[PDB]
RNA sequence: UUUAAAAAU
RNA sequence: AAUAAAAAU
């Protein structure tokens, strides 16, 4: 019930299939393993965090918390989002 | 419900769990992935070993500590707090 | 569109109201005395020439009840809206047909005359859905899904 | 006979918020072209004894009506919340009420400029991004990570005075 | 700054111009004067406060004045003061409520307010607040009035950097003053004292000492095939005796009425009936103008009711017929109409109506005379 | 040949205080008649390389001269106090410097209206007193009980903007 | 009269005391530059030099007599002299304060750029100055405006 | 070296000769005892306070203290001042 | 120096004294008027009897406590009645 | 309300009137634009800031701009920014010093300030602050310039609520611009670039391409029968090429100089000597204008040191003769004068002066020619 | 003529 | 034409 993601640096995450369904690329791909050529470990963690947040508040329309971002990581986070169409 | 992140041996897992759930249920949840008995597994928080009998409330952690954008970070051990990558 | 309406009614939290038992209070003439407050409440309810206000404690939502003559013209009402006290000893029942975010809904409530407070709940409407204009319904349904992000060229 | 009644969800605000809304709408309608085409009906152009002002935003073939009310029944004892606001959506003879958040969402779909389609690839290439989104009220929803990252990289313009958003108009500072 | 000893001519002329509907006058100037209770003496204090109308409630000229006045009040604890305001804009709603609170707290100050324009005079909440602050005679008495030529000239004399010279009123000072007085009377729901009504409403054929014409008016609206009153629109007004600074030519009460009818922004798509009660019948010019106005505006109906028929030089018969051809019904008050006017337009203090001798006979005589006048042409 | 010098006492002040002094003096000279008769000589009307202005106050036969100075190195390291003030009292060729407080006292002896000789008589009669001392800085010394009692009985007028006073001009801020 | 005034009144915010004084020219420039410019100003006599009391606001300014021009011969003529001491410079300045003629005498240590200053009564020029002007000033400083009006 | 003052209400004060010398009436009158027909005891206390105040600060012209007064006492204090020619 | 007020039996004395002056010097000062030996007389502050040997510093009172416009208040006794002032 | 996206036409026409001496312009309007290094592209941000001159220092538009910029700069540390100010009044002394400090802390901000008028340009302390902010190259460059037709038009196009109307220059725009340009050149102590001096100042008998007159000046004052220099009065200026937007007939350097002299406020009771060094002799019209100016201003003596004789149609000889007769002393530049000009009015960077070929011979020949012209009549 | 009013500053 | 500038608001 979990999809395994391998960071380009050689780290491992696992995220529920429903969470990964939000990403078009992973949804099309899903085999139970995925390898990301360019996404670093921290960017994979951040996109997993985005999945977590969106799933938590996908349907709620009241008092949506903030999603912290940092300028230094924003560029590659946007690159990863584009690649994943998230 | 609160989200949690468990990291060990450069392996990471993300999950959601109830507030009142005890550490035994946490070990049960991670068992379905790591396929080992809950008994030997021991958790860690702030590099402090968590005994077999533990609960969230007793630990002092609250729903505010664990958030979708800021889950509680707890290590794991079997019978190393690896930092995340950098730019 | 009826199955989609039902699915959204059941699953999507659309307003501050959560489609559950919500306590409400009568807001009219608060600074006036309690006896005067309920006397005017009953007099307006019987006469029907004044507007009646109810506020939910936990939110800013209000139900403001306007006489139908104030609006410019009479509107066709396939359903019936009513506000009466006779059904109970001292309880007034309120029925309010509405259209919330494109889904037709019935807001039901009761108020105790003695304490000038009560409760309200929200229920799906099935009969009127077919009556409503399917053109406007589908156009609204399409419109409430589109996103301005990257929409244009 | 039994009385015929009409019911409406009347948001509740203080008078100062309504006056600020009116001022902002007028300014952005006449002095600035950002709200051109909006219609502002004065208090004497409605027979309703309680309507204070109607603002009509033509959403293409449809319409969105924001109505302020005077002397409402709330009669708050402090008087701090004696007036009110309401939002409605019209198309020919259809009529429905809308959320304040959904109201601005539907507003931003037409009028205020937002990030164009090419803004994703511009960030990839590093090319200057333009035009930028100036109406954050139109994206209160949980947007895609692409949009959020783009917004973080390049911050929105903060026009002065602020553009009119129903969300700001209809909120409860008293209880919060 | 906020306080100033006086103000320049330019700002005075730009801000105190009293057109009922002005934009761009976003500042409020409050020229205040304080005097000791009773006999006339030079003011113990007088200055000017400034404030934007959009600034926070604490920075408004009235709130600033009272904040200063509270501390100024703890030097002579046992003295009672009179305070006079000359303010370009009428106090806001919040300022009105807070002034009512402060004046109730301390019953040892008299407050008189003179206002150039009426800020948001069409707001129901503002009307309620003004009634609370000023209407009560038992409660806090805070008088409010419109500024006329005299008030503006005094403000020029004592609150302007006018190098010694004369005040030149702008174009339409009296017209604007009468419009604002009528509007304010409607808002505060003024009413005639019994003596004036008694001495002016009598139907005796022969009278003496009544050369000023009174009038009362009330609007009504078609809805559901029924007449529905508008408690908003009710009031009485008289004619202006010619004066140098006012209309050089005497302004008739009917003419003021006609000038004010447009202001109510009566909707064209609807139908209204305006019921007017007059002690004297309209004169020739007044009837001509009334008929012209009625003809031009086809969405309004008139209902005139006269107490004493006025026929001085015979010109009135032509005017009555022009009114009739216009479409304005004309009649004479019977006992019922007299009592209705007494109970609707007088501060009777709950007292009953006291008809005078030979009311019915004289009323029937007047009805016969009017019928004879109208049937024949 | 030994060098010659002129020696003056220069109370160091900051720019804003001198600016305000100039503004108040001009206002009360032109806008109001209270300071009518004062002469204000500009910066270009004096050959002195350092002078910045001069205020001449005719005290009967004698005269009082308040001077301000530019570009002195005397000012503090922070350079807050780059400017300075000085007061002289000249009669034909004779001259003598004056203390700021004594300068204010001398000023009050001529120009601003003060309590009349009948002020006390009217005070003990309970009737009105016209006019009243509008200049408090001119009575820096502790005076007769008559003045303290009468002033306690009736508050002095507060002119707006404040009347110009040397004591306020030369007051020491930081080194209190 | 003048002597009694000087001894009694402690007039003019200065009490004829040995007070700390310091040179303040060019506080921003470094110590050596300050000393060099102070020495040059003292010798050449074409610039201005200021001596400030440490804990107060008063300061004594020396401007070249040329700037104000219109020279007036002064008895006990002011001087800034370095001849008396190798390491110190002496300052003497006649003045008239609040109707009494005085001398200000001080000294500055060129190494520390500070020192002491004091005030001393002057007996000579007091009788030389015009009797009329001093009498008029004495009258003026005695009166009070209160209740003076008619 | 001390002059005696008698309060009309039945109270006694004493103040040095020099302090009283500031007052014209007492200066001309002064016998080593003074009786005042109208001045209450509190007013006598206030006037003695004024005497000491001015004797302390008659000469100093630097950082003079404020001399407290209250409006309710003002009229009687003024009457006492005018009587004493202070 | 400070200024002081001493009240006893509706008799009051106004005088100045040095800061360090001990109570013995105060008794000497009041001796010239009361014609009584210093030893038996006892002072009072806030209804607290003062020992024969007392000094300002030990007492804690300072020049700030006593002003010409508000001198230190002290009672006195012979061998206590804090009489307040009259009223309007 | 402090920030505005645009200002109204009355505001622009009232606050940006560039007369060197204006009162009642108590507000400082600061339009600004922020750009990045690289190809020209639309500004990242562009708005307006407001504030009285007498308000607290923290509210002046310059401090507000820098407070906003500090936070707005967090996003991109690596980025290097260009700032352009269009300010009605030039910054104050305290603001000038704090701006110097701010730019000193951040070496990645290049600031240009376009001023309509110069504020307190006669204050020595302000002059020192301006020199520290601008003249000193060790501190980060903060360029300052006066606004011309181009800058006013750019503002009117981008910082005003214009409805596609066209910019309408006021009466004396170019005159005031040139006065302010000369004053700012005086205050900032600009110097001639060596190439311009070498090309324009050669005294060779025949030359080609030089159609512009350069005029350096310096004033001196009588004191104790001695000439004391006014270091504040020292600078140079060139002629204005004819332009449709500026002067239709471009002004000669002499006319600009004579227009500036009245703004030095030279004292009437003293005596001044004004020495001018030129590359060309005055023309006929310039000669008459200078002669009239000298005749009317008896407290000014004029000395001219020319490099070459400008003769055309024979009127130049008459012009020189009348100029000499009016009282002015005319002579020719020799080696000493050339070296003095080089060391005074040129940015020599410590380098020495290199006399050109035939300098002495040409100087002697021109001296003989001038003697003949001035003696023959 | 017009301003329904922070439509500006 | 004049404003040396908080002489204004
Ligand atoms: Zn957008
Ligand atoms: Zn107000
Ligand atoms: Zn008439
Ligand atoms: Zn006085
Ligand atoms: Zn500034
Ligand atoms: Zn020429």
């Amino acid at each position: 019930m979990y999809v395994k993601l391998i960071s380009s640096d050689g780290h491992e995450f696992i995220v529920k299939r429903e969470h990964a369904l939000t990403s078009g690329t992973i949804k099309a791909m899903l085999t139970n393993e995925v390898n990301f050529r360019e996404i670093p470990s921290h960017v994979l963690s951040k996109v997993c965090m985005y999945f977590t947040y969106k799933v938590r508040y996908t349907n709620s329309s009241t008092e949506i918390p903030e999603f912290p971002i940092a300028p230094e990581i924003a560029l590659e986070l946007l690159m990863a989002a584009n690649f994943l169409d998230c | 419900d609160v989200f949690l992140m468990i990291r060990r041996h450069k392996t990471t897992i993300f999950t959601d769990a109830k507030e009142s759930s005890t550490v035994f249920e946490l070990k049960r949840i991670v068992e379905g992935i790591l396929k080992r008995p809950p008994d030997e597994q021991r958790l860690y928080k702030d590099d402090q070993l968590l005994d077999d009998g533990k609960t969230l409330g007793e630990c002092g952690f609250t729903s505010q500590t664990a958030r979708p954008q800021a889950p509680a970070t707890v290590g794991l051990a079997f019978r190393c707090i690896e930092p995340f990558s950098s730019p | 569109v009826v199955p989609d309406q039902r699915s959204k009614f059941e699953n999507e939290e659309f307003f501050r109201k959560l489609s559950r038992e919500c306590e409400i209070k009568y807001t009219g003439f608060r600074d006036r005395p309690h006896e005067e407050r309920q006397a005017r409440f009953q007099n307006a309810c019987r006469d029907g020439r004044s507007e009646i206000a109810f506020v939910a404690t936990g939110t800013n939502l209000s139900l403001q009840f306007f006489p139908a003559s104030w609006q410019g013209e009479q509107r066709q009402t396939p359903s019936r809206e009513y506000v009466d006290l006779e059904r109970e000893a001292g309880k007034v029942y309120l029925k309010a047909p509405m259209i919330l975010n494109g889904v037709c809904v019935i807001w039901k409530g009761w108020i105790d005359l003695q304490r000038l407070d009560g409760m309200g709940c929200l229920e799906f409407d099935e009969e009127r859905a077919q009556q409503e204009d399917a053109l406007a319904q589908q156009a609204f349904e399409e419109a409430r899904r589109r996103t301005r992000e990257f929409e244009d060229r | 006979m039994e009385n015929r009644w009409q019911v409406m969800i009347v948001w509740q605000v203080d008078r100062m918020r309504i006056r600020t809304w009116k001022s902002l709408v007028k300014h952005h309608m006449y002095v600035s072209g950002k709200a051109r085409g909006w219609f502002y009906r004065h208090h004497y152009e409605s027979p309703h004894p309680r309507i204070s002002s109607e603002v009509h935003i033509p959403l293409g073939d449809a319409r969105l009506v924001i109505t302020t009310y005077w002397g409402l029944h709330t009669g708050e004892r402090d008087w701090h919340l004696g007036q009110g606001v309401s939002i409605e959506w019209r198309k020919k003879r259809y009529s429905t009420q809308v959320d304040p958040e959904l109201a601005d969402q539907l507003i931003h779909l037409y009028y205020f400029d937002c990030f164009s389609d090419s803004a994703i690839r511009k960030a990839l290439l590093g090319h200057i991004v333009s035009p930028r989104c100036e109406y954050q009220a139109g994206h209160n929803k949980v947007g895609s990570l692409q949009y959020l990252a783009l917004a973080a990289l390049i911050t929105p313009k903060k026009i002065k005075p602020p553009l009119p958003s129903v969300t700001k108009l209809t909120e409860d500072r008293w209880n919060k | 700054r906020n306080t100033v000893e006086r103000m320049y001519r330019d700002t005075f002329s730009y801000n105190f111009y009293n057109r009922p509907i002005l934009s761009r006058r976003n500042t409020v100037w409050l020229c205040y004067e304080v005097k000791t209770k009773g006999p006339s003496r030079p003011p113990l204090d007088a200055k000017i406060f400034r404030g934007q109308v959009y600034s926070e409630l604490k920075y408004h000229p009235e709130m600033r004045f009272f904040h200063w006045f509270s501390k100024w009040r703890k030097l002579h604890r046992d003295q009672e003061y009179e305070v006079t305001w000359y303010i370009s804009w009428s106090p806001c709603t919040k300022c009105t409520r807070d002034m009512a609170t402060f004046l109730a707290e301390d019953p040892k100050v008299t407050l008189t307010i003179f206002v150039a324009r009426l800020y948001y005079f069409w707001d129901p909440d503002y009307q309620e607040a003004l009634r609370s602050l000023c209407q009560k005679r038992d409660g806090p008495r805070a008088t409010m009035k419109i500024m006329n030529y005299d008030e503006f000239q005094h403000c020029w004399s004592k609150f302007v950097y006018s190098q010694r010279e004369l005040f030149e009123p702008w174009n339409n000072l009296p017209k604007y003053y009468i419009l604002l007085h009528i509007m304010l009377g409607e808002i505060l729901r003024h009413s005639m004292d019994p003596p004036t009504f008694t001495f002016n409403f009598n139907n005796e054929p022969w009278v003496r000492g009544r050369h000023e014409t009174y009038l009362c008016y009330e609007v009504e609206r078609m809805h559901n095939d029924t007449w529905v009153l508008l408690n908003q629109r009710r009031g009485f007004l008289c004619n202006q005796a010619p004066h140098k600074h006012g209309f050089l030519e005497g302004r008739h009460a009917e003419l003021c009425f006609l000038d004010v009818i447009p202001f109510w922004k009566l909707d064209l798509d609807q139908d209204y009936r305006v019921t007017c009660f007059t002690s004297w019948s309209p004169c020739f010019s007044c009837a001509q103008e009334m008929a012209k106005f009625i003809s031009k505006n086809k969405h309004v109906s008139l209902c005139i009711f006269t107490a004493r028929i006025y026929d001085d030089q015979g010109r009135c018969q032509e005017g009555l017929r022009t009114l009739a051809e216009a479409g304005a019904k004309i009649s004479i008050m019977t006992y019922s109409e007299f009592k209705h006017c007494w109970d609707t337009f007088v501060d009777h203090q709950g007292c009953p109506f006291q008809p005078w001798d030979g009311l019915d006979e004289h009323s029937q005589d007047l009805s016969g005379r009017l019928r004879a006048i109208l049937q024949n042409q």
